[PDB]
């Protein structure tokens, strides 16, 4: 028997089998519904497209995300997403496969409980288990000690771990992520006359961000050089034309991660919440944590983010300490890699939540020692 | 109004339990006083008997 | 909120006072038993002392 | 003349005149600054709001406390708070008024030294004195022996006193207090779906705590009760509607005082620290110390805390001792009341630190026998 590893996240579902090097099914977690009339009789069109199919018909659908900030807010849409993942992208019968799911730290309890209730009643899996994303990042990184910064698409968090013991009082969670960066980039593109208002134009803006944005090493000097020269201007070709020219908002967008006041948040940047989690930990492990600062998730994929975060954390920490930032090239999939590793471990086979345990104890079995 | 009722009933129960505990504490005082005097008397009479058997 | 706070406070008091009463009664019975042991020990030691008191 | 009794603490400045029955001015010790830009010209916006004014503009300010755990970290902010207290809340000139300040045991020495230096140079008071927050509690309680547990908002401490002699080697200090209880409640409210992140929603969470939290007599039985029934759930009304309902969380928050492992601290609970401070003292005074447990400060104000503490410390002490917990209804102001009594005493008029004495000896005069 094999276990499935479904890493949902907020905006990119990626699933596969336990024991592979990568997910075999990566698609956006969107559910589209047609918003126009529909004239051709006999077209036999459907009522809701999910996944990558909804990306080809953006000009006709209104796109919803069923997961806002880690939290699932539309259970019907999420059930559709899971059905698509099981039957159309993977082509497996979920009644004969254990399933490992992930979630972010410090979410509501009903999210997790309703998740397992769905997975047992509707999809009828034999076993299941929910894992923290940062722990799986640390498995895939090849470490057992380090502070992991997992910037996804809805939520960012730090989780310090030492020798396999997680320090729950030092976990930080921040609701600034790729979706907020996309909204900020849409808002500041209007300074040059481009306007993207539709949910289908949000995707165009996301592709722009992924392809052109980067983190500046020195924000003020980059602003000065963009004001003076014109060597930063880069062009992008929309699905039609009118190539858009992007100047300093190439790096003003991801700078929101280090200055969350740009989008009117009160909190501090990711470098500063990382340092604060460190100083929140004990004193005997701070050196190892400084030396094992692990990045993962898609929002950590900008060019220059590792160097920027090292500069900031080095300016913060004492001078006698060597700061190191681990940023693999397969960061975007680290949670899935770690999930596959963990589910393939033979020690883990006693940690699943079997269906009989659930039937006898209710969905409360999930927060129990069966974590 | 139900809270008025149950507050009155718990005030009554409160007074009753107070009386029970108060008399139990007086009883504890008398029993410990008897215990002290009896232990002292045991010590004294065992002193007397050990002296007499030493003879 | 007035009545609710009043009754919850008095219910707290009820739980704590009944807690007091339980172990008060318990330790009272324990003191009674120990007093009975002192009684029987006193009777026996006095019997030994009077029997030895013949000569 | 008249003397001023200013009880700073951390989280509530409360001042007044010596000889009064209660503080005249009680307001939070916060200093807010606007974090947005301001469009209406002619508003004549000021740049920093101190005190109770900052609580009305929470929505647009960022609030900072200048006192973290007893110690002062922002001397400019503390100077603003003192200026506000003297001129706007009390409306008196500090040139003709001796001032009695208080601090907690076992603080840095420069804290008290610089407090003195400010009160003489900046405000030009004629005299001053720094008292310990627990001795004043014992004054106001009408005792002359007893061990006092003064749990404020930044620091908790025990100070055993017998016949007016304090035993410094038995003084305990614990950095767990109301601010950490507020942070723990912010954290555990998340598992129900409510998120408070801003420094201005910290105040909403503090009001929730004050109004709804209480100490369970038996933690496990109350946990089982909350699991089974639903008679514990009370609802709170946020500043904009959206009533929230909290259940289990009502007594999990202040239980952190008796189990500091909830917030990752290693220390022992309040009851165990009190008992250890007892057993630290001589053997001849332990009976009176057991009989005179004096609680003071705002964090000692939860419903059921006196009963819980008596139960725990009674389980700890030998079975032949009479344990009592002195919990007046005006606990929160005991330090100020005692300070007023002390400053109004007649034998105390020789204990002030005069201004000429200071000009003679420097700020070192404070730790000196002119204490
Ligand atoms: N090369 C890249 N540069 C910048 N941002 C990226 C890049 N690739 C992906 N992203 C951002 O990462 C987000 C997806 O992150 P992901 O790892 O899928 O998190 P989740 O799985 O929780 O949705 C997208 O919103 C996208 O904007
Ligand atoms: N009724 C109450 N129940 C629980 N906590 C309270 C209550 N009233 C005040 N507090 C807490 O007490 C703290 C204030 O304590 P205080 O005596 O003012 O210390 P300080 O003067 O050092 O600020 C606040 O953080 C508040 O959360």
């Amino acid at each position: 028997t094999t276990a499935l590893v479904c890493d949902n996240g907020s905006g990119l579902v990626k699933a596969g089998f336990a024991g592979d090097d990568a997910p075999r099914a990566v698609f956006p977690s969107i559910v589209g519904r047609p918003r126009h009339q529909g004239v051709m009789v006999g077209m036999g069109q459907k009522d809701s497209y999910v996944g990558d199919e909804a990306q080809s018909k953006r000009g006709i659908l209104t796109l919803k995300y069923p997961i806002e900030h880690g939290i699932i807010t539309n259970w019907d849409d999420m059930e559709k997403i899971w059905h698509h993942t099981f039957y159309n992208e993977l082509r497996v019968a979920p009644e004969e496969h254990p399933t490992l799911l992930t979630e972010a730290p410090l979410n509501p309890k009903a999210n997790r409980e309703k998740m397992t209730q769905i997975m047992f009643e509707t999809f009828n899996v034999p076993a299941m288990y929910v894992a923290i994303q940062a722990v799986l990042s640390l498995y895939a990184s090849g470490r057992t000690t380090g502070i992991v910064l997992d910037s996804g698409d809805g939520v960012t968090h730090n989780v310090p771990i030492y020798e396999g013991y997680a320090l729950p009082h030092a976990i930080m969670r921040l609701d600034l992520a790729g979706r907020d960066l996309t909204d900020y980039l849409m808002k500041i593109l209007t300074e040059r006359g481009y306007s993207f208002v539709t949910t289908a134009e949000r995707e165009i803006v996301r592709d722009i961000k992924e392809k052109l944005c980067y983190v500046a090493l020195d924000f003020e000097n980059e602003m000065a050089t963009a004001a003076s020269s014109s060597s930063l201007e880069k062009s992008y070709e929309l699905p039609d034309g009118q190539v858009i020219t992007i100047g300093n908002e190439r790096f003003r967008c991801p700078e929101t991660l280090f200055q969350p006041s740009f989008i009117g948040m009160e909190s501090a940047g990711i470098h500063e919440t990382t340092y604060n989690s460190i100083m929140k930990c004990d004193i005997d492990i701070r050196k190892d944590l400084y030396a094992n600062n692990v990045l993962s998730g898609g929002t950590t994929m900008y060019p220059g983010i590792a160097d920027r975060m090292q500069k900031e954390i080095t300016a913060l920490a004492p001078s006698t300490m060597k700061i190191k930032i681990i940023a693999p090239p397969e960061r975007k999939y680290s949670v899935w890699i770690g999930g596959s590793i963990l589910a393939s471990l033979s020690t883990f086979q006693q940690m699943w939540i079997s269906k009989q345990e659930y039937d006898e104890a209710g969905p409360s079995i999930v927060h129990r020692k069966c974590f | 109004e139900d809270a008025d009722r149950k507050y009155e009933e718990v005030a009554r129960k409160l007074v009753i339990i107070e009386s029970d505990l108060e008399r139990a504490e007086e009883r504890a005082e008398l029993s410990e006083g008897k215990c002290a005097e009896l232990e002292e008397e045991l010590k004294t009479v065992t002193n007397n008997l050990k002296s007499l058997e030493a003879q």
